[PDB]
RNA sequence: UCAAAGAGUGCU
């Protein structure tokens, strides 16, 4: 009759050859594969526990560090193992990092360095160029030798010298072209090839603390006033644009490199603030898992992700779209975080604290620098989706959310949460009687006045 | 048959902004054991992603 | 099993499941136990009194006690 | 990764089934043999053999599936995914052979001459790709140099293009008198195009292979004394004057072959 | 930054593609060092694209004493600009920065790099040997090397048999 | 609504993925049909079946004759690879029936009533009368359970590493291998477990006892999660299909019932035969075969809802409508102790006092199978991962459910005394303001939701 | 020999 039995070709199945891979039979009938959902969650939660034990975030330090404390970080935007450095000392360092060493080393400053900026000078390859500013009233431009190429083969030192009526506080470049910014007791703008301030630009008496360049709408220019106020440029009309006054100071600002239009501060009431230019009546979104002032913030190159530096012995790196840090960084020996910055690969963090060291952190403490063969980025990649898909989980949560916090900042934390507790209670009860309350939006209480009402 | 609390997610993960959303990826399966190689290179494809050792350059002017 | 791998360690343990003297190790311990359970019997009832001396005796009488004790 | 190229073989299977050309156990046959290659071409003691007995495979694949479209579409090609698949396959197999295996100047043989017999499928600019990186991996064979050349002065017709090929060659690897003994022949073949060309102009209305010629012999005379010579200068000056000589009855020797080559161009004088 | 490794060999010259850029950042972190000693690692760094094998004997020495010098041969000069894309500027390793000169001089469009990250990668050239060549015809580098050694070094001493 | 159009069009991609690799799958089931429609399915005799396959087929299909310590159960591993049968008086050997290699042999003189592979060929039990025994790899005895006592029922659970019995005791130990730790004692209150059965689906155990109820039974869950008796008399076994929608049983009293696990539903009962059924299996792929007495008759695609999907003895008139059995076998002076199906193969086991023989059978065994859960061909190196991966996806106890899909779903001195006084009168403050908030909360929902007397409410 | 367990080498 007619009849036909599973049959096995054993060569098939078992390859003649003794270094041939064997045949890796697959059949995708869910019957098969039992239990899916358990399976995934087991999966889910054994990645969880080794993203922990794998959690390895320091990865050295920077040659020995400077001698006074650490209060100016400038990044090369264009060579990535560049970093110029200054401590209050009056040295400035520009560093090889890659063999975390120094290129050279260099005494600026009689006084304090306020600010640092690395540029490209077009006066009117083989080395590089750096622009501090100090509190002795003077701006210096300084050449370095480095060996990215060896085309050719010196003049390493001071190359010019701009001197200020008053003391300078910060710094900073225009990218596209030479020109750049000082903030000092007036907020002025300089070329390199005048010795003598180009432009004033000025909205009042109120010094200038800080300032920051556009990189994508590069003609604009934000500024910090000591008056609790920040202040917005535009180069191409050569005359501020807008302020807001906050209740508290803002230390430090960063532009975000993927939308030009938006902005991160750091501030003084132990919180981050994201802004909007064109509506600055409120903020985007607000940061607040700090203890103390956060002192500098930095973007991503990536532009989805932000760290902060504040005064409570930690850095904190959050995501863009959520107001809570995902991670902390912290040591015995860190005393005071003042500058924090990104290796604009977007893998390590550079930090500059008081104890005159300057710290290489991993941006994932859990992923590993090595490259990976096909295989191994699959399951990595599979991990990361599948703990994204039960980041919600009970244990999960527990597991990922852990982190070994000093003493003193969980300390702050309980007895912040206490008071905020207190105040919560405080307002419910008055809500009771007291006909006439306005709700108060998180984005906007802490926006004093606006001179441009829309 | 009462649902034990230890497995229920405590809220709605992001980027889904709806309840019903997330059931219906839990119904859709991950894992190369119940989907394809191929399809499970775009399922398991983060958002994110960078070349080692280059410059990210931010965005020029669209 | 197999030796299992470092990460393999950490995440299970001891998963390693699936001359004996058990006997003679019983019988350690089960004289101990009826040591433990006549001394919680008061100082002053006799029937223990004779019964622990049996136990002294019957012992004795094996050679696991070169002498009285 | 076999499963990955298993996976892409899927649609051209479907096609097969929904056209009605390969029934579906006809199909799960052609899979069979196409996944048990695939583990041997992945695997270790792979050899360019492998390759050569899959590329064969796919080719009498492809045959059957043009007979059974006529046979039973009656058709003689079917806008679907199937007529283009197995020749896609053919030269996916092939790049990696080449790559895994660059040393085997037969294996890109092969390539090019399954490329070139399909030229409206394959257009011309990959094939000059391909020669690209075989010169670039063997630069001093000139058996290449004189293959892509030829390649471009017939099909294309290109004398500036293959000119740059001669050009470049004497360059690399100025030692061998058969370059330069077919760069002048190709310069000769050039100059009587034109004469003949000139020569119907009007039915209708040289020296510059001898700077070649006469460059031939200084490259080859060096070369010919760094050769016998090794690495350090002969001492002895009967030598030296010896070593002269097989320099010159080499560079004789060459010349007698130029003056042949001479005899087969009637036009010129 | 890298694209071209320049690497050259007592059977010839061997010119590298590198696909993919080692974090520079991390240079010095072990995992990523340990991928130069591993092989398949490695070759997902670069992969072998040319190989010219000097003539014989004779030429090698003239460009071991033209490597030694930083100078550039007339078959140094065939491999490159085969290779190098005319091209913003066409990135190249080279283990000498005495050679870099040389190499800009006779090709304007290609900038040289012999920092640490280059050496890094010339050091795993180095390391594997052969084994990058995928089988190409390289003789046998040790017996090689010892040749050209008694002629690169018997070439300054004016020994004679004499 | 667009997103979840696109949480649809994903999963719709993934199913069409998952057709792309159907057409990968490498052979297909067997068939057994007619060339003539007077040529019947239970017609065929295997003597005629055993000449048609393969010398290679007929050397897979294995008959041993031995006496000794009769009846023999049977039980094949899921790989299928290794063969374990136990004699009723209480000789186990383990062996793998391809290989032809015997790889451990017990001679215990002890009456053993069932056995089993634990989580691979190399560690199994054996079921020793008032004890259970695990017998190492090399055969060596590598502990005793003392918990576990008086069983003639064995499952394990391979994803959860669970080990479960049931015996006259009533009560169900459960047993976790990889821990060595035992995860939970329970009594039924149903008496004795006649039938045994795990549901692959949801990993939910299946007993029979003298009422008939059928009671499900979990690690996790302290009392049954169903109860549902299919027939009068004791359910002397249970089996439930491969895919676990659906479950079969055989009542003492000769009453067959078909059930549907998921909408718990009783699809096809029959009563119309000789003698109450020794076992049941179901093929994976679908088949049922029963075995009743000295006969066993098997009835293909029995398992669907249909009516004339019903199985039917024989047939009435030739009625397309009856079923008939699509192989029906006799074995003259023997009796069947147990059905198992030979995984990943195309035969059916069958175990007798006489000995054990392997019955052929085509579309019996999966056509195909996926190597990542089990390989026939697995080499010994991989085996060893396999255990270890498998390891480290161990599913907890807790995690069992009676639904897989429905998990991860969103939802000093005088001054201690003096202190005491204190957190106290704090204590009664806190319980009188809510009162307060509590009252206030009642007067909002009020707000918000004889002429002498009004004459006198003012006052 | 099989049979179970280690420790290195080659290579994707």
């Amino acid at each position: 009759m007619k009849i036909k039995t599973i049959k096995r070709s054993a060569d098939d199945y078992v390859p003649v050859k003794s270094t041939q891979e064997s045949q890796m039979p697959r059949n995708l009938n869910p019957e098969l594969h039992p239990f899916e959902r358990a399976r995934e969650y087991t999966k889910a939660l054994n990645a969880t526990k080794l993203e922990r034990m794998f959690a390895k975030p320091f990865v050295g330090q920077l040659g020995y560090g400077h001698r006074d404390g650490v209060y100016a970080i400038a990044k090369n935007y264009g060579s990535l193992n560049k970093l110029a450095t200054g401590s209050a000392d009056g040295v400035i360092k520009y560093w090889n990092m890659s063999t975390r060493e120094e290129f050279v080393s260099f005494k600026a400053h009689y006084g304090l360095v306020t600010g640092l900026c690395v540029t490209q000078p077009r006066f009117h390859k083989s080395q590089n160029f750096m622009l501090s500013c100090s509190d002795d009233k003077t701006v210096k431009l300084w050449s370095i030798n480095v060996d990215d190429y060896s085309n050719k083969n010196n003049e390493e030192g001071l190359i010019r010298t701009f001197d200020g009526e008053s003391a300078f506080q910060g710094i900073d470049s225009h990218r596209e072209n030479s020109t750049f910014a000082t903030g000092g007791a007036k907020i002025h703008l300089w070329d390199v090839n005048r010795l003598k301030p180009v432009s004033d630009l000025s909205w009042g008496a109120d010094n200038i603390t800080s300032l920051k360049f556009n990189q994508n709408e590069t003609d604009i220019l934000a500024s910090t006033g000591s008056d609790n106020s920040i202040v917005l440029y535009d180069l191409r009309t050569n005359s501020p644009t807008q302020k807001i006054v906050q209740t508290m100071r803002t230390n430090a600002i960063c532009w975000n490199p993927m939308e030009a239009f938006n902005f991160v501060t750091a501030n003084e009431d132990h919180n981050a603030y994201y802004y909007d230019m064109r509506n600055l009546s409120r903020s985007l979104n607000v940061f607040k898992d700090h203890v103390s002032a956060v002192m500098d913030v930095d973007f991503s190159p990536t532009g989805d992700e932000i760290v902060t530096g504040s005064y409570d012995k930690s850095i904190r790196i959050y995501k863009t779209n959520h107001g809570h840090s995902r991670e902390i960084y912290h040591t015995k020996r860190m005393q005071h975080v003042f500058q924090v910055k990104y290796s604009m690969d977007s893998k390590y963090i550079i930090s500059g604290s008081d104890d005159g060291n300057v710290r290489l952190w991993r941006s994932k403490a859990w992923e590993r620098s090595n490259v990976k063969t096909t295989r191994e980025k699959n399951k990595l990649e599979y991990d990361e989706k599948l703990k994204e898909r039960f980041r919600h989980m009970p244990e999960i949560k527990r597991i990922s959310r852990h982190r070994h916090v000093p003493q003193v900042i969980k300390k702050a934390q309980e007895i912040k949460n206490i008071e905020l507790s207190s105040i919560k209670r405080r307002e419910a009860n008055e809500r009771r009687t007291r006909k006439d309350m306005p709700y108060i939006s998180e984005r906007k209480k802490q926006i004093v006045g606006t001179v441009h009402k829309y | 048959n009462k649902k034990n609390l230890k497995y229920q997610s405590s809220a709605v993960p992001f980027p889904f902004e709806n309840r019903e959303q997330y059931e219906r990826s839990l119904r859709m399966p991950i894992g190369q054991e119940w989907t394809s190689r191929a399809s499970h290179q775009e399922l398991i494809k983060p958002r994110i992603m960078t070349k080692p050792g280059q410059v990210i350059d931010p965005l020029k002017a669209p | 099993v197999r030796k299992l791998k470092h990460h393999e360690q950490k995440l299970l343990k001891k998963v390693d499941f699936l001359e004996d003297y058990h006997k003679y190790n019983r019988i350690c311990g089960d004289i101990r136990r009826l040591a433990n359970k006549l001394s919680l019997l008061p100082p002053t009832d006799p029937f223990r009194r004779k019964h622990e001396q049996l136990l002294l005796d019957k012992l004795y009488a094996m050679g696991v006690l070169t002498t009285k004790s | 990764k076999t499963r990955y190229y298993l996976e892409q073989c899927i649609p051209e299977m479907d096609d097969l089934v929904e056209k009605g050309l390969f029934t579906k156990n006809e199909v799960s046959l052609i899979m069979k043999k196409r996944t048990d290659f695939e583990h041997r071409l992945n695997s270790r003691g792979s050899s360019i053999n492998d390759y050569i007995k899959y590329i064969n495979y796919e080719s009498n694949v492809n045959k059957l599936r043009a007979k059974r479209c006529k046979r039973i579409l009656q058709v003689k090609k079917t806008n679907s995914l199937s007529d283009w698949s197995i020749q896609q396959r053919i030269g996916f197999i092939y790049q990696r052979g080449t790559n895994k295996f660059p040393q085997d100047l037969k294996f890109w043989a092969m390539y090019l001459n399954y490329m070139k017999a399909r030229g409206n499928q394959t257009s011309y600019k990959k094939i000059h790709n391909i020669y690209n990186q075989l010169l670039k991996l063997h630069p001093t064979n000139v058996d290449i140099w004189i293959s892509c050349a030829k390649y471009e002065y017939e099909v294309h017709a290109n004398f500036k293009s293959c000119r740059n090929i001669f050009q470049n060659g004497l360059r690399f690897n100025p030692d061998v008198p058969k370059l330069w003994y077919e760069y002048v022949k190709f310069e000769l073949n050039f100059i009587t195009k034109l004469i003949n060309r000139r020569k119907v102009m009007g039915l209708i209305n040289g020296d510059i292979a001898l700077t070649i010629f006469d460059v031939c012999m200084k490259t080859l005379g060096k070369h010919y004394i760094n050769k016998h010579k090794g690495y350090y200068a002969i001492s002895d000056s009967k030598m030296n004057i010896e070593l002269n000589k097989e320099t010159l009855n080499y560079l004789f020797s060459e010349s007698l072959r130029y003056i042949k080559l001479f005899d087969e161009f009637l036009d010129l004088e | 930054p890298i694209e071209y490794l320049l690497f050259e060999e007592p059977t010839g010259y061997a010119v590298f593609k590198v696909k993919l850029q080692q974090d520079d950042i991390g240079s010095r972190l072990k995992e990523v060092q340990e991928q130069i000693n591993d092989f398949g690692a490695f070759t997902k760094l670069i992969e072998l694209v040319s190989f010219a094998p000097f003539k014989g004997a004779a030429e090698a020495l003239e460009n071991a004493n033209d490597i030694s010098e930083g100078l550039v041969s007339e078959s140094l000069k065939a491999i490159l600009d085969l290779n190098l894309p005319k091209a913003k500027n066409i990135t190249l390793a080279i283990s000498d920065k005495n050679l870099g000169p040389s190499i800009k001089e006779e090709f304007p469009y290609v900038d040289c790099i012999s920092n640490e990250l280059a050496q890094d990668l010339i050091r795993g050239v180095r390391l594997h040997g052969e084994k990058l060549f995928k089988g190409l015809q390289s003789g046998d580098l040790e017996r090689a090397q010892l040749g050209l050694g008694h002629a690169y070094s018997r070439a300054k001493v004016k020994f004679s048999v004499q | 609504r667009a997103g979840l159009k696109k949480i649809d069009e994903q999963y719709k991609k993934a199913v069409s993925s998952a057709a792309a690799t159907d057409y990968l799958l490498p052979e297909s089931n067997g068939y057994l049909e007619p060339e003539n429609e007077l040529e019947k399915t239970f017609k065929v005799q295997q003597s005629e079946i055993k000449s048609s396959v393969d010398v290679s087929t007929a050397n897979k299909a294995l008959d041993l004759s031995l006496k000794e310590f009769g009846p023999y159960h049977i039980k094949y591993a899921k790989n299928g690879t290794h063969l374990l049968i136990t004699g009723r008086k209480g000789h186990v050997a383990s062996m793998d029936w391809r290989k032809g290699q015997l790889r451990a042999e017990l001679f215990l003189n002890e009456t053993c009533h069932s056995a089993t592979y634990l989580q691979n060929e190399q560690y199994f039990a054996v079921a020793q009368k008032k004890y259970t025994f695990i017998y190492d790899h090399e055969g060596t005895e590598l502990h005793r359970l003392k918990q576990h006592i008086e069983a003639r029922h064995l499952d394990f659970l391979p994803y959860h590493y669970l080990l479960v019995t049931a015996g006259e005791t009533g009560w169900l130990k459960y047993h976790d291998v990889s821990t060595g730790q035992l995860v939970s004692e329970l009594r039924t209150k149903a008496g004795p477990t006649m039938a045994m059965a795990q549901n692959p689906w949801n990993a939910v155990m299946h007993l029979g006892h003298s009422n008939g109820t059928v009671s499900l039974w979990s690690p996790s869950m302290p009392e049954p999660l169903v109860k549902l008796l299919s027939a009068r008399g004791p359910v002397n076994s249970i089996a439930i299909d491969r895919s676990g929608y659906y479950m079969a049983t055989t009542g003492a009293d000769r009453s067959m019932k078909i059930w549907d696990i998921r909408n718990f539903k009783q699809l096809h009962s029959v009563e119309s035969l000789p003698t109450p059924g020794t076992n049941v299996s179901i093929s994976d792929t679908g088949l049922l075969a029963l075995s009743r007495g000295p006969h066993v008759t098997l009835w293909k695609d029995a398992l669907k809802l249909s009516g004339d999907s019903k199985p039917c003895f024989g047939s009435m008139g030739g009625n397309p409508h009856r079923n008939t059995p699509y192989m029906s076998h006799l074995f003259a002076g023997n009796k069947v102790e147990n059905l198992g199906f030979v995984p990943f193969e195309d035969l059916l086991g069958v175990g007798h006092q006489t000995g054990i023989t392997n019955l052929i059978v085509p579309g019996a065994g999966e056509a195909n199978y996926d190597a990542l859960e089990l390989n026939p061909f697995e080499t010994k190196k991989q085996r060893q991962e396999q255990e270890v991966r498998t390891l480290l996806n161990k599913l907890p106890a807790d995690t069992i459910t009676l639904d897989p899909n429905s998990i991860g779903s969103v939802d000093s001195g005088l001054r201690s005394f003096l202190r005491k006084k204190t957190q106290n009168v704090i204590d009664e403050r806190k319980l009188r303001v809510q009162k307060q908030l509590d009252k206030e909360k009642n007067i909002r929902k009020r707000n918000h939701q004889d002429v002498i007397e009004e004459a006198l409410s003012r006052f």
